[PDB]
């Protein structure tokens, strides 16, 4: 572990920080939307439920 | 080395790097436990 | 506006060219023809010469025998008569042997066997055309390219009258000679099929289709953009690169991330067009002999709805 | 052969069509990797090597044997500019534009920009020069649309810059190339056929206002033009776009 | 001399406001062409089937 | 990071709106006011249409299908998940193809080029507004345009065509056809020509364009020339396109019958509607 | 806050201001059409 | 934390905040309209059935 | 530090003119949600 | 050291006014999440 | 085997790390998704039934 | 069998090990899919069926 | 035969090589999947008959 | 030599390398065959 810092040897930063940002939105959105899309997770449909607020 | 970083400049900028992934990783930690609490998935 | 380089503003005109000699018997060739001035606001204005050797006689006159076979059958077809030959030319076909005939050379001529003499005429005309685009680069000491791509279409051609029919085990599978019924062939064929859009290599090949129109767009429009700096002569900036292929190349680049060079463009243009015909192939030659209703094999591949 | 499946919906259709997905991807890597011969590899905008190069790796170099004893191209090969490029950092990140030093259109730079190209001409199949003044091409002679020459040139000023003396012509190719133009001082210029219009009373030129025609390179003997002065040329004409003042 | 900049400021903005409106209205009046040309044809009478199975 | 000749091209200006403000590049991205604005377009819609499937209930990308308001709805606009995200995707998709076209504008003047590209590519756009914009609202209904997904579309083209009988009968389709196959014979001609020119065989010269205008005379007894082709491969994809726009923006609105029975109109031609015999007769 | 106006030594406020007047009519106009596709809020049906 | 002030030696301020608005400007439109195309939080819908605005 | 070239004062003073527009124009804005939500509350 | 010119007091400068906004952004973006949770309670 | 390190002398690690870490995250996803695909196994339809979740 | 070294002088190492990588990976994904696609081979179905996993 | 190394001075060993090596495969997998189309000859189903794996 | 321009050497000291990367690969693939076909047998 103690020589993973040489990865800024091979790598230069300012095309793995925007390659990580884009990377960890698009991941952080799709598993959003995988629950939007599941019934059980949704919570927008679950709070609905809860406090009765369809019909 | 091809970036033409020094190996001294390559430890400064990983450490200050490695505290913001403990820092998100942290806060994740933390979301995922609400929700756990909240809504368990296993 | 500025001038925009789609029709030239002055023409000239000199000697005839006569052509490059290299390996080629000079002899098969004819003179030079007229020049048009109508072409040359857009291209060359000169015509010909054309070289006539052995291949081009025998694909000449068989492709003659050919159109002149379907137009006696048209003739015939409107009772010897000009004005309805003339009304009726469109709806005129001749048609290949019915089902029951299978693969056999027993229909009658009404019933297909001038079908099948027109498509033996047809074969010759297409394939000696074949080698002499092949032989015409030979005696020039180009490379074979053109008569390659060329077997691309060669492909389709032979799928749809050859190919598919024999493997389908009949003749009435190919396609008649005729404008409006070749037409209706193309749509019965998919209504037989169930639905041809949902033949996966049909797809395939028309987004080459549409992807040739698309890259001839561009690289037409390119090429005209850079011709202020000589971009057209493509030739000599493959061999000495100027500003004219740099800006092309960056206003790609520049515009979506990657670009081509003055030599790989072509490549992309060769294959772009070849593989609308090779998928196309495959996908007519999949259909009826593998696949009988593409939409059905859609809904058991997870590209339509299911029922 | 309909509904033979070797295995779950694996059809004689399914295998065409994965093979095809296989050929395609291998076609697009030959396609992008032969397009790599030139430009590459990628620079800083220092000019050294930059430290990403992209997921292809470059092609084997490949030789062109060049007509008429011209020698041989190998590509991809050691690329260079080989000339002085008058443009300064705006800033100390990459990505900003390099602002030019001088003047561009007399450094040849942005939209003024040409290249280094081989100081010689252009030459046909049976390697006479490519482009010939019309008075020195043998036959050559105007065959439709309004003949330029003796016309009066206008700069984009609406100004007279001088007169058309001749036509330069593409002798295999049977095309105007350039108009030759008698300047106020009585020397000549060269202005691409592209970036002129003619019209009934005069050429007009949108490119150049009458001011900048004497700054357009010249060609060193007065019967052929070399493909690196043609750059020069087209380079200059087509960067007044930009740079010719209001 | 705030004046004067208050109303370069306003003006500037004003500038982009014009161009999107006049983008915006010009949408609108081409929009409004093939309307007026689809009332005066027959296609009132001559009403096609829905293409998509949404109706 | 640079090609090796590019830096000499990366100068200030050319840009249409904003000045420098956008005057930059994200690696070999070109920006400017309409690069962000591009994105912008084409990321909100993207998404908007990751959102329909989780509305849809579908994560297979080929199933994935948005579509456009009812008929009901004339044109104002629909409930977003009954044809109101249809709107919206819509609205960006010409957002993005606008401001795409209009970025390739500053480009072309940077790099002192002609606007031949963008304007080619304002084709393109035309013939999708035809589909989704003008033949809708001449038509009185969004629902007359295409729904957003890889093979319903498909759907639509095909239940648009049978609306007609057989759509082959189109004539202004069937100019729009020969166009679309005259493109690409022309641009598998040109690829290998000069592809056969610059690759001659083993251990040869380079041919000259010389040798490329030979082998077309020699073949067909007509080359059109280096400049031509380009002109032609332009020209006929416009066509193309144009011809396609007009096929559809005539079709529902001037016409309505099966396309068949328009070439009736030469058969009944007064001087031989009657003559007895032939196929119509 | 107080050092918000060092935005104008990052970004020409010529330029700002012009694209700021594009933001925000558009997105006014998206808004109204929001409204106007609402029908409790349609004011030309009401 | 203390030296995340360096990464404006890595990216320059101006492509940053360019990115930066486009993304934040994206994030709220999107959710925005996830939540006005979900019946139990379009606030345009809620109000409507509150107040017996619909016919 | 600056790109634009105004100067740190010609800054100060051109943001106390923005801000002082920008308050007002949200002070009109707030005056019409006002107005629109007397008339029709959307909460 | 840096990609950018930058020195490191500017870069600590730049930073003190960049927090300043996005606290600022995220403090009134906790206000209209109360109100709404107020208004309407998720979860 | 202890001569394997030999194959950064045949190949660049830029490229090397690169195909890995999106061959790496193909993978993973490819795995997911296809075990989000059986019902015997998608993690989010188990917690569904096991807490009576649905309906 | 020795000689067979001798195909390095042949073959240019990096073409041949890029071509193997790909070669055994998408033979490798073939042959699992078509067992999973295999009823009595799908080892997620085996052991759904074995633990009384479905309904 | 004795002669036929000869051959080898007519054809380049790298082109036949990879040649041969396309054509080998192609043949194999061609005779696997016409042998798995084959109900006599698919080991898999002989296999899942044999052991009664399913139903 | 050959066409690549490695030596005899080099050829034999890569061929060494590659084959018990070979080996290693086979071996696994022979131990998961083996318990595979001990779990299930495919004749
Ligand atoms: C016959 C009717 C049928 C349909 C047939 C349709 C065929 C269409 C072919 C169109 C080719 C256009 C491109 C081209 O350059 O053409 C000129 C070229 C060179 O001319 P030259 O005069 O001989 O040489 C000049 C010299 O200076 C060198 O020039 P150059 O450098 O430009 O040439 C190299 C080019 C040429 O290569 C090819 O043409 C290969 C063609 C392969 C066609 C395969 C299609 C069908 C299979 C897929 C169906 C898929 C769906 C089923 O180099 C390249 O273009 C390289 C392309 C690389 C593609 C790589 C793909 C790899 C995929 C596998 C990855 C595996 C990873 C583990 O000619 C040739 O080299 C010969 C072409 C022979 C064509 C196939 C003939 C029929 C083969 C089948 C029957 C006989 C064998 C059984
Ligand atoms: C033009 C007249 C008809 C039409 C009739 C057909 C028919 C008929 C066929 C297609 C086919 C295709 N059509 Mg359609 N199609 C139309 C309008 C469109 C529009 C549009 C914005 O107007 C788009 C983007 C597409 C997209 C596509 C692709 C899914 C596919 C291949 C096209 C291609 O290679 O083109 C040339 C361009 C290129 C080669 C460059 C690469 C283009 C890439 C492949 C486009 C990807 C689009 C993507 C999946 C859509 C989502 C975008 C993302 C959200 C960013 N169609 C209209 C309604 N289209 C074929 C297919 O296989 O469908 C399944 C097919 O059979
Ligand atoms: C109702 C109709 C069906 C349908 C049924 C078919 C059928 C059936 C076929 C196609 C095929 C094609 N379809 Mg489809 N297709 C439909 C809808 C569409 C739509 C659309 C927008 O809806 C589009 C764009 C397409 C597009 C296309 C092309 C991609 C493709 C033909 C390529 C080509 O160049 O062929 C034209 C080129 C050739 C046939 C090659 C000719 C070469 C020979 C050698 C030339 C000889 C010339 C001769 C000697 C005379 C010369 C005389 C001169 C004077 C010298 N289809 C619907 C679903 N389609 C074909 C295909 O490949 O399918 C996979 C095909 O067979
Ligand atoms: C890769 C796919 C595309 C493709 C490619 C392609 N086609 C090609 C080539 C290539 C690369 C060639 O090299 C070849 C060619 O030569 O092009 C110039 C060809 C060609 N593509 C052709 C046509 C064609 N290509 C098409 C399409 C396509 N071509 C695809 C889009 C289509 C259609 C329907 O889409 C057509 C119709 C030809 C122009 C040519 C092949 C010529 C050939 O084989 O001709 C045989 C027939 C004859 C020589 C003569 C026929 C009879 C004529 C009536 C002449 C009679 C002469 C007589 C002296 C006069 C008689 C008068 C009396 C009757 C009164
Ligand atoms: C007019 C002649 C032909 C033409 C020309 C042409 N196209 C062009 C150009 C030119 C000259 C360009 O300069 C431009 C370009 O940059 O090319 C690389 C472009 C281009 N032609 C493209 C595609 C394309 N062109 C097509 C057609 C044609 N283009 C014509 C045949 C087709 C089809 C179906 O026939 C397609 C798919 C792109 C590669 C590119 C334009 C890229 C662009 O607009 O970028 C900005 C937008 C995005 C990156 C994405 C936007 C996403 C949307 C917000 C959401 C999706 C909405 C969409 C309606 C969904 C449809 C679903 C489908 C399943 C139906
Ligand atoms: C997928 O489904 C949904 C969308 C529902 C769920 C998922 C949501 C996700 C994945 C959301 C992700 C959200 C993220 C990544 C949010 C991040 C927000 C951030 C980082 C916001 C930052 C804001 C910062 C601001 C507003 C800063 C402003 C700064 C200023 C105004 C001052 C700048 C400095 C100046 C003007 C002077 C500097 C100059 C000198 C000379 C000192
Ligand atoms: C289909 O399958 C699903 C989606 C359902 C499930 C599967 C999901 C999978 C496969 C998920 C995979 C997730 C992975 C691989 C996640 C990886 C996450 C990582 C590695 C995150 C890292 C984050 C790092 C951060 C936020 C670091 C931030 C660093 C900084 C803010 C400081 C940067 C350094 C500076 C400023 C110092 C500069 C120094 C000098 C001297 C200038
Ligand atoms: C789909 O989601 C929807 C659309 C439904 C909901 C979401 C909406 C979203 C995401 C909205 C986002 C809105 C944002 C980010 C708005 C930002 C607005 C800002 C920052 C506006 C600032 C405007 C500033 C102005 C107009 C300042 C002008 C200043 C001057 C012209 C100086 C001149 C002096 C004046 C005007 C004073 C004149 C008066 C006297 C007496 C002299
Ligand atoms: C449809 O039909 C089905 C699929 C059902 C049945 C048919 C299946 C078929 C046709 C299967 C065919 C299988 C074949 C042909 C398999 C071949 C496998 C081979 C040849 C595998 C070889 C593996 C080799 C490996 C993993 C080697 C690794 C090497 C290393 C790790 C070391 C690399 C060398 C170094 C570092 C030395 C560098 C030296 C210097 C001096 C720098
Ligand atoms: C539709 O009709 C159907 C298809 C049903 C029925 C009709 C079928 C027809 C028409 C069939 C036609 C069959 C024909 C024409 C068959 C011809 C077969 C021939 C001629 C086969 C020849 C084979 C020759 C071989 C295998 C020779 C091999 C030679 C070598 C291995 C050695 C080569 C020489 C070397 C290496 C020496 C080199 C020397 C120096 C000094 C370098
Ligand atoms: C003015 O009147 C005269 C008579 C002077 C001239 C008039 C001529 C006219 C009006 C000609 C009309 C021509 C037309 C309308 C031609 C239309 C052609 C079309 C639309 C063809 C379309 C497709 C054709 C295909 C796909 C044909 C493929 C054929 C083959 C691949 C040939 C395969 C070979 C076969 C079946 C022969 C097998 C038999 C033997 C003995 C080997
Ligand atoms: C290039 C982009 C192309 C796509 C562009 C789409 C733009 C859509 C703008 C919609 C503008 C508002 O449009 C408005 O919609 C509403 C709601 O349907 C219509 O309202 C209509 O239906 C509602 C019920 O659904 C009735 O109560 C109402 O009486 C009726 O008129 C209005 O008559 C119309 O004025
Ligand atoms: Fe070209």
């Amino acid at each position: 572990m103690s020589k993973f810092y040489k990865i800024w040897m091979i790598f230069d930063p300012r095309r793995v920080f925007v390659a990580q940002g884009v990377f960890l939105f698009l991941l952080a959105v799709m598993i959003h939307l995988i629950l939007l899309s599941t019934p059980s997770y949704n919570w927008l449909e679950i709070s609905a439920a809860k406090y009765n607020r369809v019909a | 080395g091809y970036t033409g970083l020094t190996d001294e400049q390559a430890q400064e900028l990983h450490s200050v790097y490695m505290s913001g992934l403990w820092l998100f990783s942290a806060v994740a930690i933390v979301a995922h436990l609400a929700v756990y609490i909240w809504r368990p998935w296993f | 506006a500025e001038y925009q380089n789609i029709f030239s503003q002055v023409q000239v005109r000199g000697p005839a060219d006569l052509g490059m000699t290299e390996d080629v018997n000079l002899a098969n060739r004819s003179g030079v023809g007229p020049f048009s001035t109508l072409l040359g606001w857009f291209g060359n204005a000169q015509l010909g010469p054309i070289y006539l050797g052995s291949l081009g006689v025998l694909s000449l006159f068989s492709g003659l025998m050919w159109f002149f076979t379907i137009g006696i059958w048209f003739w015939y077809q409107a009772g010897w008569n000009p004005a309805v030959f003339l009304r009726d030319l469109f709806f005129f076909s001749l048609e290949p042997p019915a089902p029951e005939y299978g693969l056999s050379f027993a229909a009658p001529l009404k019933e297909g066997g001038l079908w099948l003499i027109a498509s033996f005429f047809m074969f010759v005309a297409v394939w000696s055309w074949w080698g002499r685009t092949y032989l015409r680069a030979q005696a020039l000491g180009m490379g074979k390219h053109t008569a390659w791509a060329f077997l691309s279409a060669i492909w389709l051609w032979m799928v749809l009258g050859f190919i598919r029919p024999i493997l389908m085990g009949s003749w009435s599978e190919a396609v008649p000679y005729g404008i409006f019924s070749h037409l209706d062939w193309t749509n019965n064929f998919s209504l037989v099929h169930g639905n041809l859009f949902y033949n996966p290599f049909h797809g395939l090949s028309i987004a080459f289709l549409y992807g040739s129109a698309l890259l001839f767009a561009m690289h037409g429009a390119t090429i005209l953009a850079v011709s202020r700096f000589g971009g057209e002569r493509e030739l000599e900036q493959i061999a000495d690169r100027g500003t004219a292929a740099e800006r092309a190349a960056l206003f790609w680049r520049w515009t979506m991330g990657f670009n081509a060079t003055m030599e790989g463009i072509h490549r992309w243009a060769i294959w772009m067009a070849v593989l609308v015909t090779l998928t196309g192939g495959i996908g007519i030659l999949l259909s009826g002999t593998v696949v009988d209703n593409w939409y059905v094999w859609g809904q058991n591949h997870g590209m339509a709805p299911l029922n | 052969m309909v509904g033979v499946t070797a295995f779950g919906n694996f059809d004689l259709a399914s295998l065409a069509i994965y093979s095809f997905w296989i050929f395609l991807a291998g076609l697009i890597y030959y396609l992008q990797t032969e397009n790599m011969r030139e430009g590459y590899p990628l620079e800083n905008e220092d000019g050294t090597p930059a430290a990403n190069q992209g997921p292809f790796p470059l092609p084997k170099p490949k030789t062109f044997i060049l007509p008429h004893g011209r020698g041989t191209l190998t590509v991809p090969g050691p690329e260079s500019e080989d000339r002085p490029i008058a443009l300064a950092r705006t800033a100390v990140s990459e990505g900003f534009p390099h602002a030019p030093t001088g003047d561009p259109m007399k450094d040849g730079v942005g939209p003024a920009s040409w290249v280094a190209r081989r100081d010689l001409p252009e030459l046909d199949g049976h390697g006479h020069n490519k482009i010939k003044p019309m008075k020195a091409a043998a036959g050559f002679h105007v065959s439709a649309g309004k003949n330029p020459i003796g016309l009066p040139v206008r700069g984009c000023d609406l100004e007279i810059a001088g007169k058309v003396v001749d036509i330069w012509v593409d002798i295999p190719e049977q095309m105007a190339r350039f108009l030759e133009v008698e300047l106020k001082d009585g020397s000549t210029r060269l202005l691409p056929m592209q970036m002129v219009k003619v019209q009934s009373n005069r050429v007009h030129v949108n490119a150049l206002s009458s001011d900048l025609f004497a700054g357009i390179p010249t060609i060193k003997s007065p019967t052929e033009v070399t493909l690196l002065e043609e750059d020069k040329i087209c380079g200059y004409v087509a960067g007044g776009l930009m740079y010719a003042a209001p | 001399p705030k004046t004067n900049l208050r109303l370069w400021v306003a003006f500037q903005m004003m500038k982009g406001a014009g161009w999107a409106g006049g983008v915006f209205f010009g949408t609108l009046l081409l929009i409004g062409f093939f309307r007026v040309v689809g009332l005066m044809l027959p296609i009132q009478e001559n009403q096609a089937p829905a293409p998509n199975i949404t109706g | 990071a640079l090609l090796s000749f590019e830096r000499k091209y990366r100068v200030p200006g050319g840009t249409l709106v904003g000045g420098n403000l956008f005057d930059f590049w994200v690696g070999p991205f070109y920006v400017g006011f309409f690069g962000v604005a591009t994105f912008f377009f084409a990321a909100l819609g993207i998404i908007l249409i990751a959102w329909s499937a989780v509305l849809q209930g579908t994560w297979n990308p080929q199933l994935i299908s948005v579509y456009p308001p009812a008929l009901e709805y004339g044109l104002g606009g629909a409930p977003l998940a009954k044809g109101g995200l249809w709107q919206i995707i819509t609205i960006c998709a010409t957002g993005a193809f606008v401001s795409w076209a209009l970025r390739e504008v500053e480009i072309c003047r940077k790099l002192g080029i002609g606007y031949h590209i963008p304007f080619a590519f304002a084709f393109a756009i035309l013939a999708y507004l035809t589909l989704v914009l003008f033949r809708p609202v001449m038509m009185g209904a969004w629902g007359y345009a295409f729904p957003y997904g890889i093979w319903t579309h498909l759907d639509w083209v095909s239940n648009t065509g049978y609306t007609y009988g057989n759509f082959h009968y189109n004539p202004a389709h069937m100019i729009a056809i020969s166009f679309f196959f005259t493109n690409a014979l022309a641009l598998a001609l040109h690829g290998a020509l000069v592809l056969s020119a610059a690759n001659p065989e083993k251990g040869k010269e380079m041919r000259t364009p010389d040798h490329e205008d030979t082998f077309f005379r020699d073949l067909v007894g007509y080359s059109i020339g280096t400049l031509g082709i380009h002109r032609l491969g332009l020209l006929l994809s416009l066509s193309a396109v144009f011809f396609s726009a007009l096929c559809m923006i005539i079709t529902g609105t001037i016409w309505f019958d099966q396309w068949v029975d328009w070439w009736q109109w030469w058969v009944k031609l007064p001087w031989w509607a009657n003559i007895p015999g032939g196929i119509n007769g």
